[PDB]
RNA sequence: UACCUGGUUGAUCCUGCCAGUAGCAUAUGCUUGUCUCAAAGAUUAAGCCAUGCAUGUCUAAGUACGCACGGCCGGUACAGUGAAACUGCGAAUGGCUCAUUAAAUCAGUUAUGGUUCCUUUGGUCGCUCGCUCCUCUCCUACUUGGAUAACUGUGGUAAUUC
RNA sequence: CCUAUCAACUUUCGAUGGUAGUCGCCGUGCCUACCAUGGUGACCACGGGUGACGGGGAAUCAGGGUUCGAUUCCGGAGAGGGAGCCUGAGAAACGGCUACCACAUCCAAGGAAGGCAGCAGGCGCGCAAAUUACCCACUCCCGACCCGGGGAGGUAGUGACG
RNA sequence: GGGCAAGUCUGGUCGCAGCAGCCGCGGUAAUUCCAGCUCCAAUAGCGUAUAUUAAAGUUGCUGCAGUUAAAAAGCUCGUA
């Protein structure tokens, strides 16, 4: 309600190929409407198919009224998909990180020490061992 | 146990000139070993992200360097983190902007969009000349650029219009009296003005006495003192903060002017 | 990473005649304890001393003038100080309690819906005003002159305008059901 | 613990063994790991001796001599294939090289041979005529920058070195008031 | 905040310490509702350390003969991709800790015209200026030689990154 | 920093100077050949004492002054203590090695494999100190390298330090 | 109990138990105990321990004292 994307400061980012803007956003009583919304409230206002805007900030002002994001309305997907921190594919989830989780492949790691070649068996070797 | 030299640089301890923050993020930059002394060095990655802030994490910096958009001295970069120096432009191959790099009476760097004119050409003011081997002649530069035959006129602290798009030296401006010098270092970073005087000792520890445009007249050595040209002729524009000197209590009419005055 | 005290200590731990001189500053005023008396007590020595040490100075110091100024200048745009004196041997004279005028509690109750000082600093505490387009909740606010002008009730006090949380419902429900007998 | 290209006699003994001696299976640069090794004579004392017919006899081991092992990895370098022929360098591979059929490696078979090293393919053709053109570039380039000096520095000196008959003449006037 | 307060004595004036008196920063006694900040195995053990993990890395560009994967597309070496492996580089730094050292560290200032430096920035790469042409017969330039890893199997090994 | 209830010290072992060369990244009694008897102290040297890492800086005091710097920084020093080698530009590397010396493991008795003052965590000591946490995203780092890896670090936990 | 703010409370205790940094209570009509109550103090802290800084001009550089309270050598020359 009563939202207004105030795009402060845009910045036309001709060398990542994106419409590069902050995000600032009013409410009467409730802050932070949500991203998506925010994408596709972005999108209408530039016409632009949302899930190229990958948006993140949306910090809770105090009082309600207000909500300050952050936009990067990326002009194509591959436009996106180069730059793209992972968290902001992980700020609305369409592409993840690893899952290991981070100990296994510091396990691999003491496997291909300890004979030469056939990564397979080094592979096996940390295979085997799941304690 | 010092085994080896440090591959590692963190903040804070980092140079203020930089104008980095405080412990927010743990680590520096640090720039890579080059043409000039690192901490004359900038690298691209405060002037990308942080000065023009096109980018906010470093992978996209790495890309943006795998983008190969950056020409410093007109000379393709794909370093994050470049050893450029002084005068040193920045050619933004994406959005067709030019920056050279110089620095504020203030004490910053100066986000300074010279014509590209101006960009082909930078002024270094001459570290050596050396009859080098089998009897040759040579003109070698603050940036390291060694240049086999110089002028047949030109002798210390002259100033070359370095041909950024070859090298192989172009035509130079020769080290006189009275020159625009951008005074850098100590007290009087970042003046520009004339010199007026030069004082000189056998040994070591020469001061120059320089006389900004200001008027502020001042000796301060000629380590401080880089040479940009001829006197009353510059060669790039001026950069912010007027480049010569300020007062802080005409400062704070700077500080309160063109905030909600824009847009 | 830095902090500091924002109160102070006396080196006299029992002078009982300055023990209810603070009682009466948070009877004038409103205060939580001694520690909101200690507080405006940690800041005003230091300005003392600033305005003695830049009256010490020689005239025409920038050190003497633009910080000088400023602090002329922060004295002023908060209003505790007015510029019509302008000099650090008035600065030598100010108080306590022209901080306390220019904090937010007794404003509300200077201006606005607190009949008392208690009510004045529970309708900070209890979030029923915006000084700006902010639910302000530090009583301990001091604020500026522009900051006076702007104090109403809050969207999220229910009573004078605003979003019903659960009190003037549960005071509806005073009335649904403290006389609606269910 | 084995044996190795001197470990002499037969009793077992320990060595600083480095990279370059045998009976080791090193871990890292700078690693010097003094391991035991066997001698290398022999007395009772191993569980296996590393024997090799170098020639057989009249009547077949099975195991060895009727059995076959063989092996696969043909020649990646050019000039081994072409010799055992008398056949010439400049008259090149000339297809013989061992293309390895290996089937169902996707669904198909590849046949894949190894990609011979010191081999001058017209690629390398072409770098030989990019690689001494750059030399050659090189003398050029340095000749160039030359003469251009040669030229700025003579038609300086019509200034410079005419000064010095300014002064030889005036030497004599100074001597003479 | 430039302060003192109590205590000698029959009383008094001293000297004069005592003890109160505030700062602190750990240890702690007791108690604690929100919300912002956060020091924390230095003291004592520079003690031993269990265990978890703390420097890896392939570019269109070193070598693809992966037993791989994917294809007809194959031959001159051919694979799209590519584990490995050999090769290139870091691994010395980082973190940690201050035991140590009393002009020693360190700090500020200087100098290497005594010294060495990966990397990067820039020049330098036709030639023997022809042995007064082996470099025209020295005829290997369309390119050299052999020699290993991965691969394989035989394996031995209480145990081993054997 | 402390000490004269430390007044003289330094070389038989070069102590100090030269010359000469050796060697070392190189200056150098570095080193010896050789020569000289130097060199230096009451201004407290020489020596001994200091949890003496030092400093950037820190707390307090009207001022004058006084206490701290193991401690988010800089520089130094060690990774159990020494020694010796190695690698590379840079390491006598203890997340090298070699051996020794003091510790710790498997042992099937042959041998094999080990040093958290890395993150933690553990015990130990104490008055006294938290995850055997999560993530390589942020920070950076190394690479052949955008790619990756990282207990660096980030992240929260612990957490009336404050 | 004073210093030290606020109990010449209420009860008990009776030089006991305790308290009390110090000065001090308690030996029966306890303002020092032990409690009640009341009050004061600060306050999500407050109190203790130890440490150190001031107060301390009791280390006195500013700026100590040396006839009799500490402190002019037995006296003189006399170098640093």
């Amino acid at each position: 309600d009563t939202v207004t994307i105030r795009t402060r400061k845009f910045m036309t980012n001709r060398l990542l190929q994106r419409k590069q803007m902050v995000i600032d956003v009013l409410h009467p009583g409730k802050a932070t409407v949500p991203k998506t919304e925010i994408q596709e409230k972005l999108a209408k206002m530039y016409k632009t198919t949302p899930d190229v805007i990958f948006v993140f900030g949306f910090r809770t002002h105090f009082g309600g009224g207000k909500t300050t994001g952050f936009g990067m309305i990326y002009d194509s997907l591959d436009y996106a998909k180069k730059n793209e921190p992972k968290h902001r594919l992980a700020r609305h989830g369409l592409y993840e990180k690893k899952k290991t989780s981070r100990k296994q492949r510091k396990e691999r790691k003491n496997r291909m020490k300890k004979v030469r070649g056939t990564a397979k068996a080094n592979v096996g070797a940390g295979k085997k061992p799941k304690e | 146990m010092a085994r080896g030299p440090k591959k590692h640089l963190k903040r804070v301890a980092a140079p203020k000139h930089w104008m980095l923050d405080k412990l927010t993020s743990v680590f520096a930059p640090r720039p890579s070993t080059g043409p000039h002394k690192l901490r004359e060095c900038l690298p691209l990655i405060i002037f990308l992200r942080n000065k023009l802030k096109y980018a906010l994490t470093g992978d996209e910096v790495k890309k943006i360097c795998m983008q190969r958009f950056i020409k410093i001295d007109g000379k393709v970069r794909a370093d994050i983190t470049y050893p450029a120096g002084f005068m040193d432009v920045i050619s933004i191959d994406k959005t067709g902007e030019n920056f050279r790099l110089i620095y504020d009476t203030k004490g910053r760097f100066a986000v300074h969009r010279i014509t590209p004119e101006e960009a082909k050409y930078k002024l270094c003011k001459v570290r050596k000349i050396f009859v080098g081997t089998k009897g040759i002649p040579h003109l070698v530069t603050h940036d390291a650029r060694t240049i086999r035959y110089p002028d047949p006129l030109i002798k210390m602290n002259d100033t070359i219009q370095i041909d950024l798009e070859t090298g192989k030296i172009t035509d130079f401006i020769k080290f006189d009296t009275g020159n625009l010098c951008m005074v850098t270092g100590g007290a009087n970073l970042g003046r520009i003005g004339v010199i007026t005087n030069r004082e000189r000792h056998p040994g070591s520890f020469d001061v120059v006495h320089v006389k900004d445009a200001n008027g502020n007249s001042f000796a301060t050595r000629l380590s401080n003192i880089f040479v940009i040209g001829k006197g009353n002729k510059p060669w790039i524009s001026l950069p912010r903060g007027k480049g010569i000197r300020l007062t802080i209590a005409e400062e704070r009419d700077k500080r309160l002017a063109a905030k909600q005055s824009s847009g | 990473w830095v902090c500091r005290k924002t109160y102070v200590t006396p080196r006299r731990p029992f002078e009982k005649s300055r023990l209810d001189q603070e009682l009466k500053l948070i009877g004038e005023y409103g205060l939580r304890n001694k520690r909101e008396v200690w507080r405006v007590k940690f800041t005003l020595a230091k300005i003392r001393k600033a305005a003695r040490e830049l009256l010490t100075l020689d005239e025409k110091d920038p050190r003497r003038l633009f910080e000088g100024n400023a602090l002329l200048r922060r004295l002023v745009r908060i209003g505790v100080l007015d510029e019509g004196k302008m000099k650090l041997d008035y600065i030598l004279g100010l108080k306590i309690e022209d901080f306390l005028e220019r904090r937010l509690q007794t404003q509300v109750f200077k201006l606005g819906l607190a009949k008392s000082i208690h009510h004045a600093r529970v309708l900070i505490r209890q979030r029923h005003i915006r000084v700006r387009k902010q639910v302000v909740n530090i009583p301990s606010f001091i604020v500026r002159l522009d900051s006076q002008k702007h104090i109403d009730f809050s969207l999220r006090s229910p009573y004078g305008g605003g979003r019903p949380g659960r009190v003037k419902r549960k005071n509806a429900k005073k009335g649904q059901g403290g006389a609606g007998a269910g | 613990f084995p044996m190795k290209q001197g470990v002499l006699t037969h009793g077992r003994v320990r060595l600083l063994l480095s990279k370059g001696h045998s009976c080791y299976r090193p871990r890292r640069t700078g690693e010097r790991k003094r391991k035991s090794v066997r001698g290398c004579i022999v007395d009772a004392n191993l569980s296996v001796l590393n024997l090799v017919i170098v020639k057989k006899g009249e009547k077949d081991i099975p195991g060895l001599t009727d059995t076959t092992v063989p092996r696969r990895l043909g020649p990646k370098r050019a000039s081994r294939i072409r010799k055992l022929f008398n056949l010439s360098k400049e008259d090149d591979v000339r297809q013989y090289v061992v293309r390895k059929p290996l089937n169902k490696e996707g669904k198909k078979p590849r046949t894949k041979a190894p990609k011979i090293q010191r081999l001058v393919t017209p690629r390398v053709l072409q770098h030989k005529r990019r690689r001494i053109a750059l030399k050659k570039q090189r003398t050029k380039k340095n000749k160039e920058e030359a003469a251009e000096y040669a030229k700025l520095l003579a038609k300086r000196m019509k200034e410079a070195k005419e000064k010095r008959q300014e002064q030889i003449a005036k030497r004599r006037r100074l001597s003479s008031l």
